[PDB]
């Protein structure tokens, strides 16, 4: 995923109202406001965009490169019964009590 | 926005920008210096450029936050590292008026020919062979000759150009609240309101001249010594009450007394300690010498290097023809990218380059959490301190035989201490009273105190005073000794080269005391110890998050510089100097004079 002379395909929100909620997503691109006069959707003196971007490369140290990340979450509302582990199995001997 | 976070809320995105844009000024500057062609100076000037715009850009913008109502002490501290205005608050054509006076000291210096009078049409530059004339002749009048010229022809043409350019730094800094240019330079060591941990701009000075005053009893029988030594090479034309002719010392302007060490050497047939053919018949290359100091640094207990590193870097010059200035540097192109570019050869000067220069690695390793701005040492002073510690543990004949470098029965005696700890102090005590001289020189005419007509004559006066030198040919008032000294005409601070020197040894004692050892100070180690690695890392790791007056509190215990680990450091050839000058006269008079007579 690191491409030389910089990869600035993926971004990261670093500015918002309030922190989030679990399992929540927000995609708007609204222009921040810190201070106290209204932006009218202008960057500037104080209204700075939300969205930067992770310049990946090569020549990187550990703890700058990117990862991937995954995530697995469950949940059994009320269904009686759903996609469980895999099976296994032996044989079938004839012919004597087991 | 409650009046301040409107600040931080900056801050980060500065930060952010900041960095990254750095990095690729630096990616590219690495690049030109390690493969030289026409291309990349255009490739690198460029992103130079971009950087250099975005900064100014932003410290235009950040004057618009008020720094009373800060509260945090770290916000404010970026903020006014930020905010500083530098130049640019000039009428503008004086600041292009600035830009060429400085760029043209600048080459002058740099491209200046001196000719012989016997043969005026090829001849010499400063570089190749002046350094070599004025350290390694012998005689009387080579030696004035290429000391008169290069003062006669360097100095002559810079003082019309060295006057403007003192009103005009004086001029620039009479804006932004300050009274004259020097009180500028000290700005670095201030420190504003942290109770008790406060460090005034005036009393730098006030510890010079009080730190030079327990000095000049070491200095004294050195000069002494080494003045009863040079009574030998060059027989009756040095008086035994009388300074030294500047001419003698071992270089263009009397900086480093190292190359006297071939005239006045204590025992001249008990050869020092020396690795250089127990490397070669070993087979070593310049990977064994790096993984060799790797190794020591990893033993104290700090980290390994950060396997990008070992890729990276270029540690041996390329084979093939590849111009890439040879000069040792320690990059820190940021994100944690450390790379190291030195054309290492296989010789124990090396090998403790190679030291010196992974302290630097180690001590940019530390710091790498803290806000961008934040990312240098505690002042100008703290990083070549850190530095060459490694380099005074790591030259130690324990370590030496310890590593496989010396025959296990070598027998170390006080004859060869002797020896070393005299090629120590030709260049640690030797330099002082010349740097001190020069800063304080420099202060005062930037000051205004020195009338503009009145300052050779000072400046040689100083000389004959404080250092204990002469110049050997009279100077009217059409010349400019100081502007012919690197560090002068290139408008770079010189302060730096004295508290580096007390901060070294402080830093030596407090360390090795740790590591229990119990003999004279010039054979500790610091290796296998935890908690020395612990108490530098302590300190490593702040940067400039804090006064640097608790950087040293938190290692050695004080709250200021302090000459006694220094004297402590020497006592040994303090207690022979004392002895090899029972028949001498110590000091100098200072009515002596080389033409006078
Ligand atoms: C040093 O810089 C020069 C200038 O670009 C490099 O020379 C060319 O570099 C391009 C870059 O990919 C190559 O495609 C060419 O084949 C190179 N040509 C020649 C004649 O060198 C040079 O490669 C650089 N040196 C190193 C070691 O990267
Ligand atoms: C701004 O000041 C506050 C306190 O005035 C700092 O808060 C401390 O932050 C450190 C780590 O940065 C924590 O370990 C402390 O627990 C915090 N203190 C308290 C009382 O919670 C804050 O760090 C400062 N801002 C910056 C950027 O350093
Ligand atoms: C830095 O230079 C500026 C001039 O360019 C000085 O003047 C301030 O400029 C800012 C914005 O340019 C104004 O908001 C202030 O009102 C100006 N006057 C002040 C701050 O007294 C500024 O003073 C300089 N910086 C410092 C620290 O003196
Ligand atoms: C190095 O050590 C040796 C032995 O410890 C010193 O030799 C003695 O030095 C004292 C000092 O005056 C003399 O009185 C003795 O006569 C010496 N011993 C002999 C056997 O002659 C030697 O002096 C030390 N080096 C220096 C420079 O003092
Ligand atoms: C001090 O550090 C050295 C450097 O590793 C250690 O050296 C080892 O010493 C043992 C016995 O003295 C030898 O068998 C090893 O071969 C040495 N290692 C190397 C790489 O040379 C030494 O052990 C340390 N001191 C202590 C007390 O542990
Ligand atoms: C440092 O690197 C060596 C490789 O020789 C490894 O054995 C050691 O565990 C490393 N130590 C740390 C702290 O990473």
């Amino acid at each position: 995923d690191s491409k030389v002379g910089g990869n600035y395909n993926y971004l990261y929100r670093l500015f918002r109202k309030s922190n989030l909620k679990p399992f929540e997503r927000d995609i708007s691109t609204e222009i921040y406001q810190a201070g106290n006069k209204p932006c009218n959707g202008v960057a500037g003196f104080n209204c700075y965009f939300p969205l930067r971007s992770y310049g990946f490369r090569p020549t990187y140290g550990v703890g700058h490169q990117p990862y991937r990340v995954v995530v697995l979450s469950f949940e059994l509302l009320h269904a009686p019964a759903t996609v469980c582990g895999p099976k296994k199995s032996t044989n079938l001997v004839k012919n004597k009590c087991v | 926005s409650t009046i301040e976070e409107q600040a931080k809320t900056f801050l980060d995105k500065f930060n952010h920008e900041a960095e990254d844009l750095f990095y690729q000024s630096s990616l590219a500057s690495w690049n030109y210096n390690t493969n030289i062609t026409e291309e990349n100076v255009q490739n690198m000037n460029n992103a130079g450029d971009k950087w250099s715009a975005f900064l100014k850009e932003q410290s235009t913008l950040a004057q618009m936050y008020p720094l009373q109502e800060i509260q945090n002490l770290t916000v404010k501290l970026q903020l006014q590292a930020l905010q500083q205005n530098g130049s640019s608050v000039l009428s503008e054509d004086k600041s292009k008026r600035l830009n060429t006076i400085l760029n043209t000291m600048s080459t002058i210096y740099s491209t200046g020919k001196v000719c012989n009078p016997d043969n005026p049409q090829e001849c010499l530059l400063l570089e190749p062979g002046l350094n070599e004339i004025m350290a390694n002749s012998l005689d009387y009048n080579e030696r004035l000759w290429a000391w008169e010229s290069w003062r006669s022809e360097v100095g002559k043409q810079l003082r019309p150009l060295y006057e403007e350019y003192v009103v005009l730094k004086n001029e620039m800094a009479r804006a932004n609240h300050y009274e004259d240019y020097g009180d500028y330079w000290r700005g670095d060591y201030e420190v504003n309101g942290v109770d008790g941990y406060d460090y005034s701009r005036g009393q730098l000075i006030e510890d010079v001249e009080h730190t030079f005053e327990e000095i000049k009893p070491l200095y004294e029988h050195l000069h002494a010594y080494v003045r009863a030594k040079l009574m030998n090479a060059y027989p009756s034309y040095i008086s035994p009450i009388g300074c030294l002719p500047a001419h003698l010392l071992g270089d263009m302007w009397g900086r480093f007394w190292t190359n006297l060490y071939s005239l006045t050497v204590p025992f001249g047939q008990k050869p020092n300690i020396d690795v250089t053919d127990a490397m070669v018949d070993q087979a070593w290359d310049a990977q064994r010498i790096f993984k060799e100091a790797e190794k020591f640094f990893v033993s104290v207990g700090l980290p390994n290097m950060t396997q990008g590193f070992w890729e990276n870097s270029m540690l041996t010059d390329p084979g093939n023809v590849q111009k890439a200035v040879c000069h040792p540097t320690a990059w820190d192109l940021g994100k944690g990218d450390f790379r190291i570019l030195m054309c290492t050869k296989v010789t124990m000067d090396d090998f403790l380059t190679a030291h010196h220069e992974m302290g630097h690695i180690q001590y940019d390793m530390a710091y790498a959490a803290q806000p961008f701005l934040l990312r240098n040492g505690a002042n100008e002073g703290f990083h070549e301190a850190v530095g060459e510690i490694m380099s005074l543990s790591a030259a130690t004949p324990k370590h030496l035989k310890s590593i496989g470098l010396l025959s296990p029965d070598f027998q170390e005696d006080n004859e060869t201490e002797i020896n070393f700890l005299l090629k120590q102090a030709l260049t640690i005590v030797g330099t002082l009273p010349f740097t001190y001289m020069l800063e304080k020189w420099r202060w005062m005419v930037f000051k205004g105190e020195i009338p503009k007509d009145q300052w050779m004559k000072k400046w040689w006066e100083m000389k004959r005073e404080i250092v204990g030198v002469v110049e050997p040919v009279p100077h009217d008032e059409t010349y400019c000794d100081p502007a012919s000294l690197f560090h002068v005409s290139n408008d770079y601070s010189f302060i730096r080269y004295y508290t580096r020197t007390l901060y070294q040894f402080q830093f030596q004692e407090a360390l090795c005391q740790a590591a229990k050892h119990e003999g004279p100070l010039h054979k500790c180690d610091i290796s296998n110890s935890t908690e020395a690695g612990q108490k530098l890392f302590n300190m490593l790791r702040l940067g400039k998050s804090e006064p640097w007056t608790l950087a040293l509190e938190n290692v050695v215990g004080a709250k200021n510089m302090n000459v006694r680990p220094l004297l402590n450091y020497f006592e040994p050839l303090f207690t022979w100097l004392k002895d090899q000058n029972k028949n001498s006269f110590v000091g100098w008079s200072t009515d002596w004079s080389p033409y006078a007579d």
